[PDB]
RNA sequence: GGAUUUUUGGAGCAUCGACCUGGUAUUGCAGUACCUCCAGGAACGGUGC
């Protein structure tokens, strides 16, 4: 599977460097009888693949390191700390959001099935 | 082909209560309970091997509907 | 305890008294700290004597030899059971 | 107390630990010590009475689509949402005759239930979390 | 009442055992037997004079010992 | 199959005919000799018989080896830094080689306590004026392929290459 | 290689595993202070290697600037990938998943149940960099600072009391000269003090810290730190009193206040930021400082056993039966069986009958003895 | 037994190591020769029939030569001394 | 585990191994200290006092 990867990889750092959205270098490909199955979205790793795409934005931003450099990751371990706090109170809010949306659905479920159903009308 | 996997039994009913229960569809050659023999109780279980594998089959697809002491009884192939 | 018959049949270094140090494999062992050491080496560290001279260790060997305790400073383990 | 010597039905002791069998009754306190013994012992309803129920009037809306029914309900002030659920014409209180279709009725807790015949075996899904939403800010049920 | 006694109840302890041919081996003391067996793993032995080198596993015989350092963390009220 | 911990730990080592600690390693075609300091300086013969070293280099220091057995392997050149490893090195065995060139042993002359030699069975040997090369080259080496050095064969190493 | 497309985004998807590990370390509740230094140190080394990281990736920026024109330049495009594909069509008869591209870091920054330790910090040991007085940060080794100080105060008269409370002392009177030989034992305490800051708390930045200790040095504790109302100003190196500010500016310069003194700003600069950086950690540490006092405390006024208290803390069944005797069975795919009332048992069974039906025998009692396949078609065949 | 405990009290308090019982009724610091020529004063804690002495907060001090040797010393905490070094003890040192 | 054999302490000279050149007889089957004799040079090392 290492092949497949590294043909994503190529297709994702190729697909990055367009002007367009349909004016890329994966387009003209197709037409010149090149069997490219990972372009069609029907596929189970393309889903993936152009998200790698976007990890190809993630090489195309101007504070990644291609016209300037980070200071306060690189050179400060105070604020990494402060962001990692951050990323573990927004982990606990969606966690304490995923238990209040368990909740209801269980409140949901409890008054569906305590509910008559033998009051029917029909108007 | 002729066996299928009887599921969801109560530890209360017995082999030949089985037998008489799977008499009703089709005639059945043999039936298999794996039980513990420290505890001396069944594991809710039983595996039913018939003449052929078309009556199994049968069998399998009409007991889908089936309650034993309160308890749905599930019929898969094996 | 039995701290002496753990270390049995391994190739322990003892120290002698007079500086020497002992290899071999301590197969026996006893109550009066002695040894039984088969295919033992003895090595002897030699005076300079001079400003510009190294320190050397000679060593020989002697094969199965029997160290008492009277002699016997401190053994260390030094390789495992081949 | 020994759980293990019982009575057996022609007046000896049975030991079922070790399977032993004892005559007298001093030969039974003298076999729980020994070697086999030993060895043997070793080895081993709330929510649906407060629902209040008034029976107001609905306002449902069909209208046939191609690729949905169209709910206006008042301010429950609740989080609880109506749940519509499909059934068929089988129960029912006066279980009128020549009754073999189904329905779907959607049930809310300050509102009663609306029902919609379905004449049809299967064109459409009733499960509530598939095709189906409640807008509460303007307070409309859409079922599709 | 002997002082073998006091030194053989001593397990997982930082000791410094000197020895009589300037000689000193600083290790935990693992094991203490009555004829004053010090059965030591991973210390640091100094020679008189010489660089301090680590052994894994050291026994030290009673005849051989000149003296001992215990640290300040030790009762010895307790041990007698 | 390259040489690791595992074929020196479980080797069978043990007193030579010469009273001394070596271990036996013989029919194992190590390309590379690495990671020889598991002995933790505790043997002074290393044999390395019937292996497929191209090269005699990688080996950890160690002040306890006196004798060095490389016979029988495909040794095309020598290594720079077999002084710095071995300070004690006074036996080599470089039988059966492939040296070819007479600068092959020039980082064999680093070695100062190196007193025993044997170039036998090797194309550097079939040259003219090579133990006169190897006696001016090395001056402590006292027996060169089973035998000793001469003082003529000393004045010529000494009056040639001048 | 791609330096700036392949490496930027491995270095970046790294760091962005690193902060997750840190956030899950951080996330995460704990319950001994041992596992919790533990876990700052084990943090500490992930923030230092995501930092040599991110210092690796910020160089990779000189051949970005000039291979960023023909990146993005309309004239490339499917060549050089045709060429790359042309490149990378060897053969794939290495039939081997693998799946560790992106789950191997995921699995490198964890830990396991059994220990509590990331796979680069698994050989990092708690007692490697601390001892057992000290308990991990819970209080601090001062019996070996006491002893060199008895021994160069060369009196039995101060315990370890009166130690404590000399070393409690920060702008007081000194007990000792400060051109005396107290200055080597001193320095090494600094030294002690400050190795226990820096183990007592790795997720700290202590080049920043110790930055900012010598810039306070420099800037204040050079230009009168300690003013008053030969009170109005005075200097820790020469030991003298100032008139005014005027005179201890002009004083400053002076030729026994530069290289003309045994105590002067030349020789004995080293002494006075040792002593500096020992009144910071005396400053900063005061409670580790003052729960170890009470430790001690606690240990000197109890008894021999509460201090010992507080420191401590069959072959004859197979025989007879014919079991253990090989029995091979052609029928079953040539199983083995260890007894013949075993064997005997599992021919009327359900695996026998399953590896009888595939031959197309029924299940009767004339096979019951029938182990070749042969001998069984055979007995099919005449019935 | 007791008449042997006794008699080990009675040869501790009346026999040549009563000034070693001396060293536990008061506290007071004695001085112990050993075999190295170090000389260690401090007081004793516990005491046997061997000679083996267990000093708390002791000072050893030895001569060095580097000219003229100089009396380079330690103090210990907690300390064991052997009998087998002990050569000669003073009960009541001079300083 | 407190006093003669083990664990509660006796704490420039002599000798031996070698290094380098010359003449001389033994060509031999064994578990071993050692191993033919003489002359010249040494600016090699180990132990005791």
């Amino acid at each position: 599977s290492a092949f497949d990867l590294d043909v994503v990889k190529l297709t994702a750092q190729f697909v990055a460097r367009n002007g367009r959205q349909f004016l890329t270098q994966l387009m003209q490909k197709e037409q010149r009888n090149y069997q490219f199955d990972f372009l069609r979205p029907q596929h189970s790793l393309f889903n993936y693949f152009t998200k790698l795409v976007e990890q190809y934005t993630k090489i195309l931003i101007p504070p990644k390191g291609l016209f300037s450099k980070l200071k306060k990751e690189a050179e400060n371990p105070r604020e990494v700390l402060d962001q990692v706090c951050y990323r573990v109170e927004w982990a606990k809010f969606q966690e304490r959001e995923r238990k209040k949306e368990e909740e209801e659905k269980e409140k949901e479920r409890v008054a569906y099935a305590q509910i008559d159903w033998h009051d029917f009308v029909v108007v | 082909d002729a066996t299928v996997y009887v599921g969801g039994l109560d530890e209360k009913v017995s082999e030949p209560l089985l037998w008489e229960l799977f008499l009703q569809a089709g005639p059945v050659v043999n039936t298999h309970m794996p039980k513990d023999r420290v505890t001396g109780q069944h594991q809710g279980y039983g595996f039913v091997e018939f003449l052929s594998e078309e009556d199994a089959d049968y069998a399998i697809k009409i007991m889908n509907m089936i309650k034993l002491y309160g308890k749905p009884i599930r019929v898969n192939k094996a | 305890s039995s701290k002496m018959l753990q270390h049995i049949d391994y190739r322990m270094r003892c120290i002698l008294q007079d500086g020497r140090i002992f290899i071999g494999t301590f197969k026996a062992f006893d109550k009066h700290m002695n040894l039984i050491l088969c295919d033992c080496d003895e090595f002897r560290k030699i005076k300079p004597k001079n400003s510009k001279q190294a320190e050397r260790e000679e060593k020989r060997v002697l094969g199965l030899v029997l160290l008492r305790g009277e002699n016997l400073v401190s053994m260390t383990v030094e390789g495992p059971p081949p | 107390k020994d759980p293990y010597f019982m009575k057996n039905h022609l007046g000896s002791y049975e030991c079922k630990l070790c399977l032993t069998l004892h005559n007298n009754e001093g030969s039974y306190l003298a076999h729980t010590q020994g070697k086999k013994h030993q060895t043997n012992l070793a080895r081993r309803v709330e929510v649906k009475k407060f629902v209040k129920i008034g029976r107001p009037g609905y306002k449902v809306t069909k209208q046939r689509d191609s690729e949905l029914f169209q709910i206006d309900y008042p301010e429950i002030a609740e989080g609880i949402m109506p749940r519509h659920r499909f059934m068929s014409a089988y129960e029912q209180r006066i279980e009128p005759p020549d009754r073999r279709w189904q329905y779907l009725l959607m049930a809310a807790e300050p509102y009663e239930t609306i029902a919609f015949k379905v004449p049809s075996r299967e064109i459409d899904k009733a499960e509530g979390k598939f095709w189906t939403h409640w807008n509460r800010e303007t307070k409309q049920f859409f079922l599709q | 009442m002997k002082l073998v006694r006091f030194l053989m109840k001593l397990s997982h302890e930082t000791v410094t055992i000197e020895l009589k041919n300037g000689t000193q081996v600083h290790g935990t003391i693992t094991g203490v037997d009555v004829s004053m067996n010090t059965h030591l793993k991973a210390v640091k032995m100094t020679l008189k004079n010489r660089e301090p080198v680590q052994l894994e596993t050291l026994s030290i015989r009673g005849n051989n010992i000149r003296y001992f350092i215990l640290p300040d963390s030790l009762p010895l009220d307790t041990l007698l | 199959v390259k040489l690791t911990a595992e074929l020196i730990e479980q080797a069978a080592q043990y007193t030579n005919a010469v009273r001394d600690r070596e271990l036996d390693l013989r029919g194992y075609k190590i390309p590379v000799i690495e990671n020889l300091g598991a002995t933790l300086d505790q043997f002074d013969a290393i044999d390395f018989s019937d292996n497929e070293i191209r090269k005699l280099d990688g080996f950890p220091l160690l002040r306890r080896l006196k004798t060095l057995l490389v016979n029988n392997n495909r040794i095309c050149r020598i290594g720079e830094g077999l002084d710095q490893a071995l300070p004690c090195l006074t036996e080599l065995i470089l039988t059966n080689n492939s040296l070819v060139e007479l600068g092959d042993l020039d980082p064999l002359a680093s070695l100062k306590s190196l007193t025993y030699l044997s170039i036998l069975r090797n194309p550097v040997t079939n040259k003219k004026h090579y133990r006169l090369y190897v006696i001016y080259k090395v001056p402590q080496v006292r027996v060169l392929d089973f035998q000793k050095v001469k003082l003529k064969e000393r004045q010529e190493a000494e009056k040639m290459f001048k | 290689m791609e330096t700036i497309l392949e490496q930027q985004r491995r270095y970046h998807e790294e760091k962005e595993r690193l902060m997750d590990v840190m956030a899950k370390e951080m996330l995460t509740k704990k319950s001994t202070l041992r596992d919790q230094i533990n876990s700052d140190h084990r943090t500490r080394a992930m923030q230092d290697r995501y930092m040599e990281v991110s210092g690796n990736l910020r160089d990779l920026y000189d051949d970005k600037d000039g291979l960023r024109k023909e990146e993005l330049n309309a004239i490339s495009g499917p060549n050089e990938f045709a060429e790359f594909y042309n490149r990378l069509k060897q053969i794939k008869e290495f039939h081997r998943k693998h799946p560790n591209e992106i789950c191997v870091p995921m699995s490198v920054e964890f830990e396991e149940l059994l220990k509590a330790r990331e796979n680069p910090s698994e050989e990092a040991q708690n007692l490697v960099e601390f001892t057992d007085e000290e308990g991990y940060g819970r209080y601090l080794d001062l019996h070996d600072c006491y002893l060199k100080y008895i021994n160069l105060k060369a009196s039995e008269k101060l315990d370890y009391i009166t130690y404590l409370s000399i070393f409690d002392q920060l702008f007081d009177i000194p007990k000792e000269r400060k051109n005396a030989e107290y200055k080597r034992y001193l320095e090494m305490l600094l030294e002690y003090l400050q190795d226990y800051t820096d183990r007592v708390k790795p997720l700290q930045d202590q080049n920043e810290l110790f930055g900012k200790i010598q810039a306070e040095f420099e800037k204040k504790w050079e230009n009168g730190t300690f003013p008053g109302w030969e009170e109005r100003a005075q200097r820790l190196f020469s030991t003298k009193g100032k008139s005014l500010e005027s005179l201890d500016t002009s004083l400053f310069a002076k030729n026994p206040k530069s290289k003309g003194t045994k105590r002067d700003t030349e020789r004995n600069k080293d002494i006075a930021f040792l002593e500096a950086q020992i009144y910071e950690y005396v400053e900063i540490l005061g409670e580790q400082r003052h729960l170890t006092h009470e430790n001690v405390q606690r240990k000197q006024a109890r008894t021999g056993e509460e201090r010992e208290e507080e420191e401590e803390e069959p072959y004859w069944l197979y025989k007879l039966h014919g079991l253990n005797i090989n029995y091979n069975c052609e029928i079953c795919g040539n199983y083995t069986y260890r007894g013949p009332k075993a064997f005997q048992r599992h021919f009327a069974e359900w695996r026998h009958a399953h590896g009888m039906r595939c031959l197309g025998i029924p299940n009767t009692a004339h096979f019951a003895n029938v182990t070749q396949i042969e001998d069984a078609v055979s007995l099919w065949a005449k019935l | 037994p007791e008449e042997l405990q006794k008699r080990e009290e009675e040869e501790f308090n009346t026999g040549p190591l009563s000034v070693l019982t001396q060293s536990v009724k008061n506290n007071t610091q004695v001085l112990i020769n050993c075999r190295n020529n170090k000389k260690l004063l401090g007081r004793v804690k516990a005491f046997d029939r061997h000679c083996n002495m267990v000093l708390e907060n002791v000072k050893e001090m030895w001569t060095e030569v580097p000219s003229k040797p100089v009396n380079k010393d330690r103090y210990i905490s907690k300390m064991f001394l052997r009998g087998d070094s002990v050569i000669v003890v003073l009960r009541n040192p001079l300083i």
